[PDB]
């Protein structure tokens, strides 16, 4: 791709997500979610292999489905309401489909079925931008609707968010699945507490974002997509392996790191409102997300997998890559947990 | 993540097509425009919560001129008491019900 | 009574289209230093009498066709909207006076192109098929100047009412301040009716025209009666909304005979035209489209949106 | 500049010309007298009604009746 | 973990690029044919460009030259008229000068 | 030429939009007894018809307001012969 | 309310259903997606039309826009699909199960 | 209603000469005639695009004759100038990087 | 049954999408979503919608249902029992509540809906001079600078990706 | 010569002619030996249907001036 052209979309995508962070209209939205679609879809297709093609074909339909259910949301709206303020919904048939909508575009559990694919089917890059820049805008329109969200839909799809992505990532060796597979789950846990407390739902999204960006930037500079061949990394750059070591047992919600803060908090606020049975129930299948989490250190770090012989070559290479940030998004993906008080910036 | 830049720079990029109250081409009235006005007018900075109880009229009558629902039962009621009272031959329409007297202007 | 007025629209349309046929094969005739048709009537007058009555017992073709029903409604689309697109047409005063009658022709002349895809679609050549392709690309493509010229002329209209721009038109002709639009426009609804130079299907530059060839075709008159409707009523579209004439209200007549006339050397000018310029290829007639008319017709619309701004001639509403 | 020029006018005369059309379109309403009055033609025709006014006392400028001789007059648009 | 059902998937390329899983021949003949009418072209197109063009002659073909072998000088001159029979005398005048 | 004309134009849709305007007041007060005779005629046969029916209000207003509420379609032309509902209801729109 | 808005409605429930339950094609895919987008713009524009709301008469044009470039990007999307397939059919695009 | 009695009469006359000119020719009956995936261009599909794309901008093109009559000109033509000059750029980029080549 | 001409084309519309989301193939599924896009036009035609139903005619049907048609005569080759099972099936659905709200008068399938003619919920006002819908499209200019302006945005930016994508490089 | 196309010319142009001429003749005959009422916009029509009460025949062509006030 031309990198002019390159900057181009990449700023169209960023564009249609402010345009739906910043607008007071329900056309706007739609308009916004339409933009970041069409935009994203070249990001897919960098490469131009059938996978890609494939992938970019699945996003196409699930986003395009849930963009059509969107807008027959807001018609409804404008039925039940005359107006276009993007507030509260004035039909409980427009909030479910409107969630329905959100939760297509987030992937969630029960429409979680193209995230896995979609994600293996694009590169590494490109993965990054799907799984952290593209839930920013459908978390903003659920932040602005929760007091017309179904209680019981909202906690439904989070909790079968959570199982779903618990279960899927445990029989999973290409790493862009594993991160699918853990998205879906924690956009679970994102949504489960956004009826209670969504400056929690805002801690979750940022820690999310930082713990996945470190991931990538991690596959990206190791040029790992299997599980199998980032256990090559000890050979190769021994650094990393303590990095992804860290950084897994971030994401696994394990005291004293980062990650611990987003679900300590979420059980935190839920427990407020009354709520024992279901924050517990999240808790002990996030369990299974750990459990893939310690199998991928296991492959790489805690142990030494048999390496080639063509890896001497590249010792005598160092990384020319731009490991964007990687220093930084390593550092506060794992040591942010005493600063768990900052949370009150995103009230 | 609503971040209100439009109230921030002070620009307007999409409040004006938002309700039917708003400034419209050519002063063009809207078919509840007195409703609305009442509904926002009601609504206006007590929030949602207060709003839903304490301007529960207004939204009705709001509602009721939008969708024409308890209208369109009423004029069911008395056109299926007309059509039954024709049926039961107690009744006979007027002249003007039934086009013979020329209308008024 | 209203049923009469239809009649006798659609009657002399179909009467009009007929005699077209003499009228082209006569003035190409002569054009080519020969005569066209004078045997078979008092000066030819009964060839196209003869002419139809021999397509309409001569057998259906050789073959069958892959879809039947779009093998029937090809041929019925495109009389249909051959016909149709007559009704707003002021002359002086049109059968439906619709306020929107030059958006409805021109969405009427976009749905034109179904009678050639669903006439490839029915043939159960691959290679038809794709000279049907062409053909479509060909009309969608030229159908883009027809919209943006058509936008930049009523943009000194007001509206998009066609009984309005004979009013539009009473001081002076529209062609003198929009004669490059009136020659792109000329050559663009040239370019939309499959006529020559721009007749690729009935001519060569085409994988399918090509002696002793399949694909079942339908009744070849049908098409042919709805294509010369389309010419004649491009003509006069283009002689209303360029040459529009004087209109007595008291006198329909002097308003009826002046673009008629104005209709008829419109029409003769095609006939002029198809006999004097050798066939663009393809690719020739897709850059001058894309490379040649879009540009200067993008120009244009700029110039039109602009120019009654800064002269203050804006045309009214109403 | 102009030997530029004179080269595409005689190579691409189209686009030079469409270029030209295109560029007076973008800088003549910048430069021309009669613009503002397309703007004075265009809020003085009256599409609604002209709701009157209720005469506390004191509005000097306000007629009290069409013809009356204060009020927003048209006679730049007969006369131009 | 494998199961019965997920027995067939082998494991995906390295680069994520699978292996890629033509052009046209076309009969030509002339459009009407009154000028040529006799021309047959075996093409090779590749949408709009021509790859190869084979032309198919041998239409007319008549044997005129064994039938000049069987006639007289006199007999042998009218063949040539019919060669290229837009230009008969000058056939004929080629035929008078090597004669 | 244009400039000239469509000039010219302009004013003559000011004649005829202030010929509207000086109309309007008079087209406004018979608009305005057509809406009170239909409305009222409705009442009456309102009256005539729902008494056979347990606790119906005669003209009860649907709207929990006592502002003036702009009649509907079937508020005026609902008892009526369907010809003159056609030529209210489709008549601008079928009209030629 | 309304009684064509219970058809227009049912309209956009039957595209859906039929978008989602494939067949065999992409294109009909594509198709019961735009009718889905045909029955919003229709009810939308009915909506705006009864209400004498001014202003939202512009959106059923922008609804049409946006997703007609929408669609555009969907048969691009399916012309690389058949380019490597031969092909719209919706399973040969099963390489991504494993 | 007049428009729909105009079109269901053309509507009718397309179909009753279509029946002619399939059932006339079967009435002198003839013999009984018995001796007895296309190449896709990548071409022909983007100078469809082109036309939709460069359609759905003539469609907010649409609405100018209309927004001439506004009281807010130094807007409107400034978004007019500015939608026919995004249409004049797409036609650009559609040229410089090789797309109307060969239906140029 | 003439006061009724917009339930008739709207019971027409959904037989439509009846008849081409049971996908037969996608030449007739092009082909019955252009009877459909028709007869909604004439849903929105016959309220004062003249604009926005010519621009389905020009825009809808006239570019991208030929363009859908297009590109399917160059995906599919020219040459059941789910088809025709689930039209008759979506047939007896849509007749049923037919023959429900003309007998019941109000029928609650997902919402309550009345069984008179939508002819009662019109307005009984004049506006003019203009068409109201028409200038609310033409105050796409003056008002809606940012509409525009993403609009156009996402046009320009809809030619990039196209030219992008299909380049296959 | 050259005008022997003027024949065929001339019944086409006849055919071109009937359709307008016939329009115009039969909107004076359906409108009281006037044209017909343009009504492109609701006030148009909303004075056509006035006309068309106040004439007390049911149509709006039959104009009543002021003969009919007192
Ligand atoms: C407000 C929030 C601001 C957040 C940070 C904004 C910048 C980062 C985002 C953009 C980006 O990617 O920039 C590249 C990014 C470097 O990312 P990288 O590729 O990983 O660099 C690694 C090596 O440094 C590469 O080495 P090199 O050889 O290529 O060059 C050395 C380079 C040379 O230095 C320069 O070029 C700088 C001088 C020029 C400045 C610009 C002039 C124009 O030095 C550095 O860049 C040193 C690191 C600078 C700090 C990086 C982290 C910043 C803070 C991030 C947020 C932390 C939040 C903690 C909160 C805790 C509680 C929640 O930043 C820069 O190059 C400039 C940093 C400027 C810091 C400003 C801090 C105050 C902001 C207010
Ligand atoms: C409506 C009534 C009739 C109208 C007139 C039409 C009748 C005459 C028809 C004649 C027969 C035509 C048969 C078909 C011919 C098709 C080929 C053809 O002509 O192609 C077009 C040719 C194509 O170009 P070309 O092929 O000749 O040139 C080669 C082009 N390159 C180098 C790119 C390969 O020309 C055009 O496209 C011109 C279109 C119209 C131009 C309008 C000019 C306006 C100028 C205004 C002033 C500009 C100066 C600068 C600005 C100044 C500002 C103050
Ligand atoms: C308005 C636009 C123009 C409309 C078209 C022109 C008007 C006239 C249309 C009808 C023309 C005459 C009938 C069709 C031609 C029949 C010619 C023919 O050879 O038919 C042989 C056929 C069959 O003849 P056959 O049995 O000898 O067939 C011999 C041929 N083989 C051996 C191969 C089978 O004739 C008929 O079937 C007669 C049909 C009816 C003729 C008229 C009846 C009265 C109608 C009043
Ligand atoms: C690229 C963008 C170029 C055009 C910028 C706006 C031009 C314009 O007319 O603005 C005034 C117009 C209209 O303002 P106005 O001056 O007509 O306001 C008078 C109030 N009304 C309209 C109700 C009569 O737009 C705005 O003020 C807000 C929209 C544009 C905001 C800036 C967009 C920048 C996009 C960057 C990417
Ligand atoms: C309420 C919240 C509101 C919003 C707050 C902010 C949200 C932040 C969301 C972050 C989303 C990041 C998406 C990916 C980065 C964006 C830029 C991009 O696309 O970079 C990829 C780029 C492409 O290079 P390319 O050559 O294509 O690489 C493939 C190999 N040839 O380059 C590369 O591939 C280089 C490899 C390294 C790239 C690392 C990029 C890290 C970016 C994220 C930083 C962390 C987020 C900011 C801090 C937290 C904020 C909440
Ligand atoms: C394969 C299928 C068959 C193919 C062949 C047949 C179909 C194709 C050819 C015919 C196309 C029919 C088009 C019908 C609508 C045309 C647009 C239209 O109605 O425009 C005219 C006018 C709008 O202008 P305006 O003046 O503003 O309105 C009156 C206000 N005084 O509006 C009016 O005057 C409104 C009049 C009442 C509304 C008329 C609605 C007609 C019925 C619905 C459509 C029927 C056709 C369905 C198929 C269409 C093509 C797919
Ligand atoms: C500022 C106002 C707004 C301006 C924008 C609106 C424009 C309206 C017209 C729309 C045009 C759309 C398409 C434009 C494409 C331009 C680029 C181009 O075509 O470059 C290629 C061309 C050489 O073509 P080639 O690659 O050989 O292709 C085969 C063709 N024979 O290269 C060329 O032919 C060279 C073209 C560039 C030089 C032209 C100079 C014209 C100067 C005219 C006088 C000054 C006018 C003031 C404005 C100037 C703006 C540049
Ligand atoms: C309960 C959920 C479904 C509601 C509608 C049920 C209608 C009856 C059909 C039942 C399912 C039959 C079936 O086989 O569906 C699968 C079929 C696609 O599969 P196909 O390739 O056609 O055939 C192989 C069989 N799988 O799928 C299709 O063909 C689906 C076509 C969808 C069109 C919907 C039309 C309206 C249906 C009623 C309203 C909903
Ligand atoms: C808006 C206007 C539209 C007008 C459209 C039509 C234009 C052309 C009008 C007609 C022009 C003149 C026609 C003359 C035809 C030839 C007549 C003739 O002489 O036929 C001779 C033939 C055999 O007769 P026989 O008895 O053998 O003669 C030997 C005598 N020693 O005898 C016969 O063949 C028998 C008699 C045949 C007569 C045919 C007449 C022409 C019919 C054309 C059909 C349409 C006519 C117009 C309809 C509307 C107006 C009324």
């Amino acid at each position: 791709m031309n990198p002019i052209i390159l900057i181009i979309i990449l700023m169209t995508v960023m564009l249609g997500t402010i345009i739906v962070m910043i607008s007071t209209h329900w056309l706007l939205i739609w308009i916004g979610f339409e933009m970041n679609m069409l935009a994203i879809i070249p990001i897919m297709m960098k490469k131009h292999n059938p996978r890609a093609t494939e992938a970019s074909t699945k996003y196409f339909l699930t986003q395009s489905t849930a963009s059509m259910l969107l807008m027959m949301a807001i018609i409804i709206n404008l039925m039940f309401s005359g107006q276009w303020t993007v507030m509260k919904l004035f039909n409980p048939m427009a909030s479910m489909l409107m969630t329905m909508a959100l939760a297509m575009k987030l992937g969630m559990a029960p429409f979680h079925f193209w995230v896995p694919e979609v994600t293996q089917g694009i590169p590494l890059s490109s993965g990054l931008i799907l799984l952290t820049w593209q839930k920013l805008a459908p978390m903003s329109v659920l932040y602005q609707i929760l007091p017309s969200i179904n209680l019981d839909l909202i906690l439904t799809l989070s909790i079968l968010s959570i199982t779903i992505g618990g279960w899927g990532g445990l029989n999973q060796t290409q790493l862009r699945k594993i991160m699918a597979y853990s998205s879906i789950a924690h956009m679970g846990w994102m949504t489960a507490v956004l009826l209670y407390n969504p400056t929690m739902t805002l801690l979750n999204l940022i820690i999310y974002i930082i713990m996945t960006s470190t991931m990538f930037t991690l596959f990206m500079a190791n040029s790992t997509t299997t599980t199998l061949s980032l256990s090559h990394t000890w050979n190769k750059a021994p650094i990393m392996t303590i990095l992804v070591l860290i950084t897994l047992l971030s994401m696994g919600g394990l005291p004293p790191l980062s990650g611990f803060m987003p679900k300590w908090m979420i059980i935190q606020e839920m427990t407020k409102n009354d709520s024992i049975i279901l924050p517990t129930l999240m808790a002990i299948t996030a369990l299974l997300n750990l459990y893939f989490y310690m199998r991928l250190t296991y492959s790489t770090a805690l142990t030494m997998f048999p390496s080639t012989n063509n890896m001497k070559m590249k010792w005598q290479f160092p990384t020319t890559k731009r490991m964007t940030l990687l220093p930084t998004m390593t550092v506060l993906s794992t040591m942010l947990l005493p600063l768990t008080p900052i949370l009150s910036i995103l009230e | 993540p609503f971040f209100d830049v439009q109230k921030k720079l002070g620009v307007d990029l999409d409040h004006w097509m938002t309700i039917q109250s708003a400034e419209q081409p050519h002063r063009i009235p809207a078919r509840c425009h007195a409703f609305e006005k009442e509904w926002i007018e009601c609504a206006h900075g007590i929030g949602s919560i207060r709003a839903e109880k304490e301007c529960k009229i207004e939204f009705e009558d709001f509602r009721e001129c939008l969708l024409r629902q308890k209208t369109m039962k009423r004029l069911n009621a008395i056109k299926r008491q007309r059509d039954k009272l024709i049926k039961e031959g107690k009744y006979t329409p007027p002249p003007h019900h039934s086009g013979q007297e020329d209308l008024r202007p | 009574m209203f049923m009469i007025n239809v009649l006798t629209l659609i009657i002399p349309i179909l009467l009009a289209v007929a005699f077209l046929t003499l009228v082209e094969r006569k003035v190409l005739g002569y054009m080519q230093f020969r005569k066209g048709p004078n045997v078979v009537g008092p000066y030819g007058l009964l060839q196209p009498i003869a002419d139809a009555i021999k397509l309409f017992i001569k057998e259906p073709l050789r073959p069958a066709t892959s879809s039947i029903s779009m093998f029937i409604l090809a041929p019925i689309l495109a009389l249909t909207l051959a016909l149709t697109m007559w009704i707003p047409l002021p002359m002086p005063y049109p059968l439906i006076n619709m306020n929107l009658g030059v958006l409805f022709m021109l969405a009427m002349s976009s749905l034109a192109v179904y009678s050639i895809l669903w006439s490839g679609w029915a043939s159960n050549s691959k290679y038809a098929l794709i000279g049907a392709l062409r053909a479509v690309a060909q009309t969608i493509s030229y159908e883009v100047t027809l919209a943006i010229i058509l936008l930049s002329v009523l943009l000194m209209n007001g509206s998009f009412t066609l009984s309005t721009l004979i009013i539009t038109q009473e001081q002076v002709w529209l062609i003198f301040p929009a004669w490059p639009l009136a020659m792109m426009w000329f050559i663009s609804t040239l370019a939309e009716t499959n006529r020559a130079p721009f007749d690729l299907t009935e001519g060569e530059s085409e994988l399918v025209s090509g002696f002793n060839v399949e694909y079942a075709a339908g009744p070849f008159a049908l098409f042919f009666m709805a294509e010369y409707a389309n010419i004649i009523m491009m003509n006069i579209f283009t002689t209303t909304l360029f040459l529009g004439a004087f209109h007595n209200p008291y006198m329909p007549e002097l308003y009826t005979i002046n673009f008629t006339i104005k209709s008829l050397l419109l029409s003769i000018t095609f006939l002029w035209i198809r006999a004097s310029y050798p066939r663009f290829r393809y690719d020739q007639l897709m850059h001058l489209l894309w490379k040649n008319f879009l540009p200067l017709t993008l120009a244009l619309c700029m110039w039109h949106v602009s120019l009654p701004i800064l002269l203050s001639s804006i045309p009214p509403q109403t | 500049v102009a030997a530029f020029l004179k080269n595409v006018w005689a190579k691409e005369p189209v686009l030079v010309a469409s270029f030209a059309i295109a560029g007076l379109a973008v800088i003549l309403p910048t430069l021309s007298p009669y613009t503002k009055y397309s703007l004075m033609i265009n809020r003085a025709t009256p599409y609604n009604y002209p709701v009157p006014l209720r005469d506390d006392g004191n509005m000097p400028d306000v007629p009290s009746h069409p013809q009356d001789p204060q009020g927003p007059s048209l006679e730049w648009l007969k006369r131009l | 973990y494998p199961t019965k059902e997920t027995a067939h998937w082998k494991p995906p390329p390295w680069n994520d690029v699978d292996p890629p899983k033509s052009n046209l021949t076309l009969n030509f003949g002339p459009q009407h044919p009154a000028a040529h009418g006799v021309l047959r072209l075996v093409m090779e197109l590749s949408g709009e460009m021509v790859r190869k063009c084979d032309p198919h002659i041998g239409l007319l073909h008549r044997g005129t030259e064994k039938l000049i072998e069987y006639k007289t000088y006199l007999q042998a001159l009218p063949y040539f008229d019919r060669l290229d029979y837009v230009s008969m005398m000058c056939n004929e005048q080629a035929y008078s000068l090597a004669v | 030429s244009m400039m000239r004309w469509n000039r010219e134009r302009r004013r003559l849709q000011i004649e005829d939009f202030e010929a509207r305007i000086a109309l309007m007041p008079l087209l406004q007060a018979e608009k305005d007894r057509r809406v009170l005779q239909m409305l009222r005629e409705n009442l009456e046969e309102e009256a005539t018809i729902m008494k056979d029916v347990p606790g119906w209000k005669v003209g009860e207003s649907v709207f929990h307001t006592t502002r003036w509420v702009t009649p509907m379609m079937g508020e005026l032309y609902g008892l009526r012969t369907g010809e003159e509902i056609l030529s209210s209801t489709y008549g601008f729109i079928w009209y030629t | 309310m309304s009684l064509v808005y219970m058809n227009i409605m049912m309209a956009f429930t039957v595209s859906l259903t039929g978008l989602l339950m494939y067949r065999s094609h992409l294109m009909s895919s594509l198709l019961c997606l735009e009718g889905m987008m045909l029955s919003l713009f229709i009810l939308a524009t009915l909506m705006i039309l009864n209400s004498h709301f001014t202003l939202a008469s512009m959106m059923p044009i922008i609804l049409l826009v946006f997703a007609a470039c929408e669609a555009a990007l969907g048969l691009s999307l399916l012309v690389m699909v058949s380019n490597t397939y031969g092909t719209d059919y919706v399973q040969n695009l099963n390489l991504l199960q494993c | 209603m007049n428009l729909m009695i105009t079109l269901l009469t053309n509507f009718t006359l397309a179909t009753l000469l279509v029946t002619i000119a399939f059932w006339l020719p079967q009435l002198n009956v003839y013999s009984e005639k018995t001796s007895p995936r296309l190449p896709f261009s990548m071409k022909f599909f983007l100078v469809a695009i082109t036309f939709l794309l460069f359609d759905l901008e003539i469609a907010l093109l649409l609405p100018l004759p209309w927004a001439s009559q506004t009281t807010n000109l130094n807007t409107m033509l400034t978004m007019a100038l500015l939608l026919i000059f995004l249409l004049a750029v797409s036609l650009a980029y559609e040229w410089t990087q090789k797309g109307l080549e060969w239906t140029e | 049954m003439m006061t009724y001409i917009v339930f008739i084309l709207s019971i027409i519309f959904v037989m439509g999408f009846v008849g081409f989301s049971s996908k037969p193939s996608p030449i007739y599924g092009g082909l019955g979503l252009i009877v459909s896009g028709g007869v909604g036009c004439g849903i929105v035609l016959n309220f004062g919608g003249s604009f926005l139903g010519l621009m389905v005619f020009l825009i809808y049907l006239g570019g991208m249902m030929v363009v859908f048609g297009y590109t399917t005569a160059m995906a599919t080759e020219q040459y059941n029992k789910v088809v025709l099972g689930t039209f008759i099936t979506g047939l007896l659905m849509e007749f049923l509540m037919v023959y429900y709200v003309l007998k019941d008068k109000e029928v609650e399938i997902v919402f309550k809906f009345n069984g008179m003619g939508d002819w009662v919920i019109y307005d009984t006002g004049d506006s003019g001079f203009f068409s109201e819908e028409a200038m609310g499209i033409a105050a796409l200019y003056s008002y809606g600078t940012w509409l525009v302006i993403v609009t156009g945005w996402s046009l320009l930016i809809g030619v990039v990706v196209i030219m992008e994508i299909t380049r296959g490089n | 010569m050259w005008f022997e196309v003027l024949p065929g010319i001339a019944v086409m142009g006849v055919c071109l002619f009937i359709p307008g001429m016939a329009t115009a003749r039969i909107h004076r005959f359906s409108n009281g030996g006037r044209e017909k009422r343009v009504a492109h916009y609701s006030y148009q029509w909303y004075l056509m249907e006035r006309d068309r009460r106040v004439s007390g025949v049911n149509r709006y062509y039959v104009s009543k001036g002021l003969e009919n006030i007192d």
